[PDB]
């Protein structure tokens, strides 16, 4: 969905 | 005791609905994502936001968030309790509240 590490 | 960080199979937004009411930064938990079959993220409270972070996994079946790897979820979160999840802002996991 967003992710801080991708 | 079983850990209580395990949701198992939750929607991202139910996730972040149940995080946001939580009064600590830092609160988390591990969820099973819905975007493949039998993977995981991580997803945690930070200020008026819920960031999240998918666990990826190596050949050797290693897990990691960035570059450090580890042999378990356990392990992982454990770590994470006293290393900041980020490099660039200081976000300690600690265990929701019931
Ligand atoms: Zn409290």
């Amino acid at each position: 969905x967003e992710y801080i590490n991708q | 005791k079983p850990h209580p960080w395990f949701f198992g199979k939750i929607p991202r937004a139910k996730a972040e609905e149940m995080l946001s009411k939580q009064r600590h930064d830092g609160a988390f938990l591990i969820r099973e994502s819905e975007s493949a079959p039998g993977d995981f993220s991580l997803s945690v409270k930070f200020g008026n936001d819920v960031q999240h972070f998918k666990v990826l996994r190596d050949g050797a079946g290693k897990y990691f968030l960035w570059v450090v790897k580890f042999n378990s979820l356990n392990e992982l979160v454990d770590y994470h309790r006293s290393t900041s999840v980020s490099r660039n802002q200081q976000i300690f996991l600690r265990d929701i509240e019931q």
